[PDB]
C-alpha cells in the first residue's frame, strides 16, 4: 500500500500543499523511519522517482544509505534535474536535509576516484540553499575539500574572499568539526595562491576555536600558522588571549620541532637553519610540510636584506654577498633584481662598480591615489559600523535580561 | 580585451563539463592563457591537475610546460628561446605572440626601472636581439646612453557626496 500512499500523500504535500503535514512526515521520517534499508523503492521507487522528483530528495537519503550504489549516474541525473527545473524560492524546503544529502554524496565516492565532478556542484547547491552570503554552512567545508583535492583553487576564490559571518544551525546536524575543517582547508587555498595574510586569518580563526577536546584538525592549522607567520613577518604572531586553554596545554608539546624552528628563524642565522631543517626532515615529512618551511628559508635571505637596506644607504655587491651570506655577488645581484621586480625593495644597480643603491621614497601623500585609498577605507569601515548597528539592535529585542537593572 | 574573453570561454569550458575530460587542445590552450597573465600558481596547479595519458597525448603541452618551467625560473633569454625553438598548434598561434609581446614589455619594463647602468650586452641579453639592433632602437626612444664603454644608462623620465555621507554617518 506503501506505493499509493506515497503517490496520493505526495500529491496533497505538493499540490495541496500545506506545511504542517508535510514538516510532519519530513521529520517522521528523520534518521530513525529512514532506516531498514529503502521503503521498497528497488522496484515500487521506480515508478515513484519520476511522479514529482521533488518530495523525492529526502528519499535520495536512503537511496545513498546503501554503500556503493551500482548506478552513479542516477545521482548526475536528479541533480541535473534539481539544478534545471530549480525555480529558485521553494528551495526552502530543502534547508536542513539538503546539508546532509550532499555531505553523504561527496564523502562516498567523489572523494576516492573523480573529485572535479563535484567542484561546480556544490557551488551551485550553496547560493540555492543558504539564506543569507553572510552565513557559514557545512557544505562549505565539502566543497573546500573537494577543491584541494582536486588541486583547483579558482573556482572556490569568491566563496572564500567574503568574510563568512553567522553560522546556520543545520537543526543541531553541523558539528563542530565541519566548522574547523572549513577555516583549515580553506586556509591551504590561501596558501596556494600566495595570499599569506589571509591564510594567517583563517589558520588564526580555527586555532581560537572554544573546544576542550584535542584534535588533529587543531594541531595542523597550528603547524601551518606558525610556519606562514614565519613565512611572512620575522616572527610568530602572538594569538589572541581568548583562545582556548588547551592549545597552550596540549597543542604546544606536541607540537615542539615548530616551535624550535621558530627560534632558530628568530635568531638570524641562515647558515643554521638548514641544518636544523636537515636535523628534522622527517618529522616535517611525515606531516607534509616539504614546501613550506623551504619558503621560510628562502624568505630569511630577504628579511637580511631588507634589515641591510635599513642600515646602508649604498653598498658593494661582494659586501652584500659577505653580510647576507648568499656565497657570490652575481647570486647577491640575482636576488636584489628579483626582488625588486616583486616590489619588496626599494632599489637600484649600478653595474659600473657593482653597487647597489637604496632610494626608499615611493610615496609622499600628495596624489589622488591616497585620497581613494582613504576613501575605500571609510567605506569599509561605515560598512561594519552599520552592520554591527544593525546587529546591536537585532539583539535588543530578547528579554533575557534587563528586568530590573 | 580578447584575452579575458578567451578566460572566460575557458574558464566556463573547465567549470561544467558533460564528458568529463576534456581534449588535449583545451586543455594546452589553458596552460598558454595562464602562462600569458604571468600568474604563475594557477598555471602549476592546473599543470599538475592534468591526467598523465592527456599530456602523453600530444607533445603541444610537453611544449607550453617547457616554456612554463623556464619562464618560472626567471631566465629571460631561456624564455626567449624556448618561445620559438619548437612548433605548435594553430588555436594557440595568436597567444603565443601576443605573450612575448608581453615578456617584452615586462623586460623593458623591468630592465628601466630595476637599472639605472647596465652593460649593452646584458640588455640585449635581457631583449633576445641583436645588440645593434636595441642600440639603434633605444637610440631614437632616447632612454641610452653611450658607446664604447659598453654602458647603456636605462632612465626613467562627487566629493562633495562623499563629503556629506561621511559628516551624515559621523552626526549618527
Amino acid at each position: 500500500s506503501a506505493l499509493e500512499q506515497f503517490v496520493n500523500s505526495v500529491r496533497q504535500l505538493s499540490a495541496q500543499g500545506q506545511m504542517t503535514q508535510l514538516c510532519e512526515l519530513i521529520n517522521k521520517s528523520g534518521e530513525l523511519l529512514a532506516k531498514n534499508l529503502s521503503h521498497l523503492d528497488t522496484v515500487l521507487g521506480a515508478l515513484d522517482v519520476q511522479e514529482h522528483s521533488l518530495g523525492v530528495l529526502a528519499v535520495l537519503f536512503v537511496k545513498f544509505s546503501m554503500p556503493s550504489v551500482p548506478d552513479f549516474e542516477t545521482l548526475f541525473s536528479q541533480v541535473q534535474l534539481f539544478i534545471s527545473t530549480c525555480n529558485g524560492e521553494h528551495i526552502r524546503y530543502a534547508t536542513d536535509t539538503f546539508a546532509g544529502l550532499c555531505h553523504q554524496l561527496t564523502n562516498a565516492l567523489v572523494e576516492r576516484k573523480q573529485p572535479l565532478r563535484g567542484i561546480g556542484i556544490l557551488k551551485q547547491a550553496i547560493d540555492k540553499m543558504q539564506m543569507n552570503t553572510n552565513q557559514l554552512t557545512s557544505i562549505h567545508a565539502d566543497l573546500c575539500q573537494l577543491c584541494l583535492l582536486a588541486k583547483c583553487f579558482k573556482p572556490a576564490l569568491p566563496y572564500l574572499d567574503v568574510d563568512m559571518m553567522d553560522i546556520c544551525k543545520e537543526n543541531g546536524a553541523y558539528d563542530a568539526k565541519h566548522f574547523l575543517c572549513y577555516y583549515y582547508y580553506g586556509g591551504m587555498i590561501y596558501t596556494g595562491l600566495k595570499n599569506f595574510e589571509r591564510a594567517l586569518y583563517f589558520y588564526e580563526q580555527a586555532i581560537t576555536t572554544p573546544a576542550m577536546a584535542v584534535s588533529h584538525i587543531m594541531l595542523e592549522s597550528y603547524k601551518k600558522y606558525i610556519l606562514v607567520s614565519l613565512i611572512l613577518l620575522g616572527k610568530v604572531q602572538q594569538l589572541p588571549k581568548y583562545t582556548s586553554q588547551i592549545v597552550g596545554r596540549f597543542i604546544k608539546p606536541l607540537s615542539n620541532a615548530y616551535h624550535e624552528l621558530a627560534q632558530v628563524y628568530s635568531t638570524n642565522n641562515p647558515s643554521e637553519l638548514r641544518n636544523l631543517v636537515n636535523k628534522h626532515s622527517e618529522t616535517f615529512t611525515r606531516d607534509n610540510n616539504m614546501g613550506l618551511v623551504k619558503q621560510c628559508l628562502s624568505s630569511l635571505y630577504k628579511k637580511n636584506i631588507q634589515r641591510l637596506t635599513k642600515t646602508f644607504l649604498t653598498l658593494s655587491l661582494q659586501d652584500m654577498a659577505s653580510r647576507v651570506q648568499l656565497s657570490g655577488p652575481q647570486e647577491a645581484e640575482k636576488y636584489v633584481l628579483h626582488m625588486i621586480e616583486d616590489g619588496e625593495i626599494f632599489a637600484s644597480i649600478n653595474q659600473k662598480d657593482g653597487m647597489v643603491s637604496f632610494h626608499d621614497n615611493p610615496e609622499k601623500y600628495n596624489n589622488p591615489a591616497m585620497l581613494h585609498n582613504i576613501d575605500q577605507e571609510m567605506l569599509k569601515c561605515i560598512e561594519l559600523d552599520e552592520r554591527l548597528k544593525a546587529m546591536d539592535q537585532e539583539i535588543t529585542v530578547n528579554p533575557q535580561f534587563v528586568q530590573k537593572s | 580585451f580578447s584575452f579575458k574573453k578567451l578566460l572566460d570561454q575557458c574558464e566556463n569550458q573547465e567549470l561544467e563539463a558533460p564528458g568529463g575530460i576534456a581534449t588535449p587542445p583545451v586543455y594546452g590552450q589553458l596552460l598558454a592563457l595562464y602562462l600569458l597573465h604571468n600568474d604563475m600558481n594557477n598555471a602549476r596547479y592546473l599543470w599538475k591537475r592534468i591526467p598523465p595519458a592527456i599530456k602523453s597525448a600530444n607533445s603541444e603541452l610537453g611544449g607550453i610546460w617547457s616554456v612554463g618551467q623556464r619562464i618560472w625560473q626567471r631566465d629571460f633569454p631561456g624564455i626567449y628561446t624556448t618561445i620559438n625553438a619548437h612548433q605548435w598548434s594553430e588555436t594557440v598561434q595568436p597567444i603565443m605572440e601576443a605573450l612575448r609581446d608581453a615578456t617584452r614589455r615586462r623586460a623593458f619594463a623591468l630592465v628601466s626601472q630595476a637599472y639605472t647602468s647596465i652593460i649593452a650586452d646584458d640588455f640585449a641579453a635581457f631583449v633576445g636581439l641583436p645588440v645593434e639592433e636595441a642600440v639603434k632602437g633605444i637610440l631614437e626612444q632616447g632612454w641610452q646612453a653611450d658607446s664604447t664603454t659598453r654602458m647603456v644608462l636605462p632612465r626613467k623620465p562627487q566629493q562633495l557626496a562623499r563629503l556629506t555621507d561621511y559628516v551624515a554617518f559621523l552626526e549618527n
